[PDB]
RNA sequence: GCUCCCGGCGCUUCACAGGCGCUGGAAAAUAUUUUCCAGCGUCUGUCGAGCGGAAGGAGGGA
């Protein structure tokens, strides 16, 4: 009979385990996983008040995405008496100096932000690892390969061992991809990436207490027939798009930057043409997948996108290309509308005519989806229903949103119960179907869904991770599940009691999707049992395996000041430097990466580079480097490119273009380096340049 | 209906008979990289059968199957509606 | 190989070069990627700006003794304006030899040269069409290239006066005040 | 697709399937229209020569305090007379007047 | 004839500090079956514990400090009326008496 | 606008493993069967590398 939440037995046990030895906590997504984080944050607050110069320490809460960082910062601000800071790339952190970072850390006890911000924070000696009492990693399953989490963990192998912080990993799922087989080595590698083992709830009472906030929703399958025959209008539109592609291949826009493949063997089309081709191919996919009405909505979306691009275009040739694209989109829309209108001979009642044409001009997938939506929310209370619809493609979100708007304002029973809404990830799509230059609507889709204004969300893998969403009774995975983490986290989204989890799969893939779900469940069971039976007294990986984990990549470079140049950050730093050098809007040129041929590689490197790849980088004309820095002979092209960028950054630092912190020198440092020799007489008058 | 290894059988029927070994030719590679359709041709003395497949693998296999059973022969306007009796099958 | 219509440019500019690499540096925009033997024109234009400003100021100080110093500094600012340098560069058809690879810059230069031809290469009122700083910067760059090649401020002054004679004569009769 | 409950008013003993529609569909019978619309859903119609029924739709509102003023076009509203085959519609035992 | 479960009503009314955090999203957790809704009269121990835990966790999520009264007042019989309406109904009683 | 990162899917080209199909050589048994080896082609799976679309994330910069 109280409001304040008390820590549970399992949370206390996890905190006590974490305080003596670092590790990873693996708990279902919800309030427990953040409460345990807050508790371990509170336990390491002994030296919060004392400043760093007096032996003080801080706590670091490093997240994966900016929205999750803001979310956790607000949570810890409202749940603890500490003052927390928010540090993301939107704050302009790059141009932050020594003193105003120093007072910043002096001000806030807990620092919350994205991984890259804290990575550049540490690598530029703004703080030391000895200055952090505890570091908090949430969504630790992202820390694989060259992710910023793994680079931050790599930073631990360089600093002092006796003054390292405490590492804590929060996750709801351990495996990121489909490497479900052989769980043991994957879990061992994840534990080696951090400096502790995975701990989870063990006692039956502990599991029951955890069950009070997590849920295992019932998962059901909705079979729909799969057909291959296609309409004639689809063939006509495909022929039109092919003809337009042929015409656009010789559009002859102004000279464009050369685009190549990821490894630089094969050439690419210009990005401006690739955008149009991608949009039209996506529209074709949606037309083939969801139906003619879906194509009618998607062509309006394409109209809006092309109109926006034409408005933002700067060159007349680009505007002409976008005008041709808009002409094609208008022709396609007119054809689709003509096809839709040749059914009105059935009846005159338009309210049922809209539903009938929608159900007649959509593939069985969409028809079955709409029937399930109707039978699930027939005449219920809008305040009582709160569901998410998961689809793969970004434009599928908008297309289904428009189709759902029409269907809702087409059926009497669903008219006042469902309010659809949609959102996509980065490179956001215009949420308007009319291409208006400006709209007065300001409430974001996620904010509307949180506030209860909208009860029907159509999202594309964005809401699977990070963002907190209130418990949803229904979750519709319209597109087939692809990854184990996606399945686990979407299943965990339906966190309310008796919640329903819905899978939409065609008839021909029923066996394969059932087998995939069975492998996912068996992977979950092996994870549970491996965390169950395994016992270790040391409970921490040894130094030798931690060293062996990171020795595969290139050894980082540190100077006498302690700043560390990570080879994985070398390309980013180099592109950052090439950005500040130009003194004009049109002066931007990125370094030219060139892969040496066999004869050139032999002639340059002797007989010591057979079977290996080398990359030569040509710095722009303005910069001091004109020596065509050659990468070391590496196994593949990516390592060669990284080595080339690393050597370029090192030679730039030796030339003084990096201000002994591997961040490009600004104008202020350049004039400060010259004040004492050219403006020495200013000192006697109490002024400095 | 191609239950087995059609091209193993093809080589079998060819070079039991002292016939020349089956030659394979990759004629065309058409389509986008994510939807490339490959064309393998098979020639055995004066007979030549065509093979289309999404990969050179299945294209060659089907070409050889055509060669194989040819060696034996010669010694809508509307999306279909869905019923409303669907149910949520447990998994 | 980089320098095409070499005689055309030398004849229009009024100077013959003994070492052509200064000209290459003058005509090399930073966006031009295939020039790997000599830097851009920013170095050259930095010196050329001061050289041209000093020479113009010296001439107006020597000859224009009738007008008050306020009019003298107004005339100085008008003669070295980037717009005036752009009109002078276009009038002598020096934009044909700019080594650049930017589409937007090329379109801007083409629009400006079309507008200038519409006015018959006459300096209009401080020009609705944007003026690219590239023309003025490259003109200053070739000025500094002449100075460095000849090592004679008198020959450089002869070149600058030959380029500026119409603008000098017109601006000495009326002062553009804005 | 309209699963809302409705009220049956009279049953037509003299009427039977395969009978011509009285308005605008003289060439179209109830039986063949029902097949052409929902054959894949119903399969076939059994008891083909028995009676049929006439149904009327019920209002979906629940608040009747304010007057529902509008141009209903009462003749046009009554134009869509609905005649249904009995065994194809699920029948409650609940009285309609209640 | 129907109301909220007896146990949740008792918790809601007999705890003013706990009544300001129950919201519509918390009420979705109260999905009782036929037995609870018909014979038992109140939610089971597991459902009650889960609902209480969700309401407590409301204070740490983004819902902290929110005002759910506008959507949950009718459940407990509370209602909000402007003071102008109160003055006007006093005057209306005076007027009818006059 | 650019760069980077993570995962999944589809094809291409190399290495390894096994099977199949036979030709030839060696051996055993009664033209026939079996054993060993070499060659060619394939079928199944695994490790590398590349190409392409699709999803998510971050940063610098205007």
């Amino acid at each position: 009979e109280d409001v304040e939440i008390k820590p549970r037995g399992y949370q206390l046990r996890l905190v006590d385990h974490l305080t003596k030895s670092n590790g990873i906590v693996y708990l279902p997504t919800g309030s427990g996983k953040t409460f345990v984080a807050i508790l371990v944050l509170k336990r390491f607050s002994q030296d919060f008040d004392k400043p760093i110069e007096s032996g003080g320490k801080r706590a670091l809460f490093m997240c994966n995405t900016v929205e999750l960082a803001r979310q956790q910062a607000m949570a810890v601000r409202r749940c603890t008496n500490f003052k927390v800071g928010f540090y993301v790339g939107e704050q302009g952190v790059d141009d932050w100096t020594r003193g105003m970072w120093s007072d910043e850390i002096k001000k806030n006890q807990v620092l919350v932000g994205t991984a890259q911000v804290f990575l550049d924070m540490v690598t530029q000696t703004y703080v030391a690892l000895s200055s952090l009492s505890v570091v908090i990693i949430d969504e630790c399953h992202h820390g694989t390969g060259h992710h910023p989490f793994r680079e931050f963990m790599r930073l631990f192998t360089i600093a002092n061992q006796t003054k390292l912080p405490r590492v804590v990993g929060l996750t709801g799922v351990l495996i990121k991809g489909n490497e479900i087989t052989n769980v043991a080595t994957k879990l061992k590698e994840l534990e080696i990436t951090y400096r502790g083992n995975i701990i989870t709830v063990s006692d039956t009472k502990e599991m029951e207490n955890v069950m009070l906030y997590a849920t295992k929703p019932t998962e059901v399958m909705v079979s729909f027939p799969h057909q291959e025959q296609v309409l004639t209008v689809t063939r006509l539109i495909s022929a039109e798009i092919e003809k337009f592609y042929v015409s656009l291949d010789l559009m002859n826009i102004g000279v464009q930057p050369i685009r190549r493949s990821k490894s630089l063997q094969c050439l690419r089309d210009p990005s401006k043409k690739s955008f149009v081709k991608q949009l039209f191919n996506d529209f074709l996919y949606q037309m083939k997948e969801y139906g003619i009405y879906a194509a009618s909505i998607a062509i309006i979306s394409l109209i809006v996108e092309f109109d926006i691009k034409r408005r933002q275009a700067e060159t007349l040739s680009v505007k002409l290309m976008h005008r041709t694209a808009l002409t094609l989109c208008e022709k396609i829309r007119h054809l689709l509308v003509q096809k839709l209108q040749d059914m009105t001979y059935d009846d005159d009642d338009d309210n049922v005519n809209t539903e009938e044409v929608i159900m007649n001009f959509s593939t069985p997938k969409v028809q079955r989806f709409l029937m399930s939506l109707k039978v699930s929310f027939a005449d219920k209370d809008p305040k009582d229903i709160c569901c998410l619809v998961f689809v793969e493609r970004r434009y599928t979100c908008k297309c289904i949103y428009g189709l759902l708007l029409n269907y809702i304002q087409s059926t009497p029973e669903l008219r006042n119960v469902l309010t659809p809404q949609f959102m996509v990830g980065r490179n956001n799509i215009s949420p308007d179907f009319e291409s208006v230059l400006e709209r007065k609507w300001q409430k974001s889709a996620i904010q509307q869904f949180r506030d209860g204004n909208a009860n029907l969300m159509i999202c594309s893998s964005v809401l699977e991770e990070g963002i907190d969403v209130q418990a949803c009774n229904h979750v519709f995975i319209l597109d087939p599940v692809k990854t184990f983490n996606m399945y686990v986290q979407s299943k965990g989204r339906a966190r309310t009691t008796e919640a329903k989890f819905v899978l939409f799969t065609a008839d021909k893939e029923r066996e394969k999707t059932i087998q995939q779900i069975y492998q996912y469940r068996k992977a979950h069971n092996d994870i549970a049992e491996y965390l169950k039976d395994r016992v270790l007294e040391k409970t921490e990986p040894e130094l030798y395996e931690i060293k062996g984990h990171f020795q595969d990549d290139i050894d980082p470079f540190t100077n006498e000041n302690g700043a560390v140049l990570l080879p994985n950050n070398a390309l980013a730093i180099l592109h950052r430097y090439c950005q500040t050098i130009p003194t004009d809007a049109f002066g931007f040129v990125i370094p030219w990466f060139h892969v040496l041929q066999e004869d050139e590689r032999d002639r340059i490197f002797g007989v010591s580079a057979k079977g290996k790849h080398v990359i030569s980088i040509n710095m722009p004309v303005n910069c001091m480097l004109r020596d065509t820095i050659y990468s070391d002979p590496m196994d593949n092209v990516k390592t060669a490119k990284i080595s080339a960028a690393f050597k370029a950054c090192k030679v730039l630092y030796s030339l003084g273009e990096l201000n002994e912190r591997f961040v490009p020198k600004t104008l202020k440092e350049r004039v400060a380096s010259i004040a004492d020799v050219h403006f020495e007489h200013w000192n006697k008058y109490g002024d400095s340049v | 209906k191609t239950v087995g290894n059609p091209i193993g059988w093809l080589q079998e029927m060819c070079m039991q008979r002292r016939w020349p070994p089956p030659s394979y030719e990759t004629e065309t590679e058409v389509g986008l990289p994510h939807e490339r359709l490959f064309t393998i041709a098979c020639s055995i003395l004066n007979y030549r059968e065509m093979g289309k497949g999404k990969s050179k693998k299945i294209a060659k296999r089907l070409a050889a199957h055509r060669m194989w059973m040819r060696l034996q022969e010669t010694p809508i306007d509307r999306y279909e509606q869905v019923s409303k009796d669907f149910e949520f099958i447990k998994i | 190989g980089f320098l095409i219509n070499h005689y055309y440019l030398e004849k229009n500019l009024g100077y013959t070069f003994k070492d052509r690499r200064y000209l290459l540096q003058a005509l090399t925009h930073p966006s031009y990627p295939t020039n790997r033997i000599t830097g851009s024109y920013q170095e050259l234009e930095f010196i050329g700006n001061a050289i041209l400003d000093f020479l113009i100021s010296a001439y107006i100080f020597e000859n224009n003794t009738k007008m008050n110093p306020g009019a003298l500094t107004d005339l100085r600012s008008a003669l070295v304006n980037n717009t005036t340098l752009a009109c002078i560069c276009v009038r002598h058809r020096l934009h044909f030899f700019i080594l650049a690879e930017n589409a937007k810059l090329s379109e801007i230069i083409s629009k400006f040269v079309n507008f200038q031809e519409s006015q018959g290469h006459r300096v209009t009122n401080y020009v609705n069409v944007d003026v690219p700083k590239a023309l003025g910067d490259v003109l200053e760059a070739l000025i500094a290239a002449v100075y460095l090649d000849c090592r004679d401020l008198q020959r450089t002054w002869e070149v600058i006066f030959n380029l500026f004679e119409p603008e000098l004569q017109e601006f000495t009769r009326k002062v553009p005040i804005n | 697709n309209y699963d809302k409950p409705m009220l049956v008013t009279k049953v037509h003993r003299e009427l039977t399937p395969l009978s011509y529609m009285e308005k605008n569909q003289q060439d179209k019978t109830y039986y063949e229209f029902t097949m052409s619309k929902y054959g894949n859903r119903i399969g076939d119609v059994v008891h083909k020569d028995k009676f049929m029924i006439e149904v009327r739709d019920l209002t979906e509102q629940l608040t009747f305090y304010v007057h529902n003023r509008g141009k209903f076009n009462a003749k046009s509203k009554a134009k869509m007379k609905v005649i249904l085959i009995p065994e194809l519609c699920f029948n409650f035992n609940f009285p309609g007047d209640l | 004839g129907i109301s909220l479960p007896h146990n949740v009503l008792a918790l809601w009314r007999e705890n003013p500090e706990f009544a300001k955090i129950i919201g519509p999203h918390n009420l979705r957790d109260l999905a009782l079956g036929d037995e609870e809704s018909l014979v038992k009269g109140n939610c089971s121990d597991i459902n009650y514990n889960r609902f209480v835990e969700g309401c407590r966790a409301n204070g740490q999520s983004f819902y902290a400090g929110a005002d759910f009264s506008s959507e949950v007042n009718f459940c407990v019989g509370l209602v909000t009326i402007p003071n102008k309406v109160i003055a006007d109904t006093l005057e209306a009683l005076l007027g009818v008496i006059v």
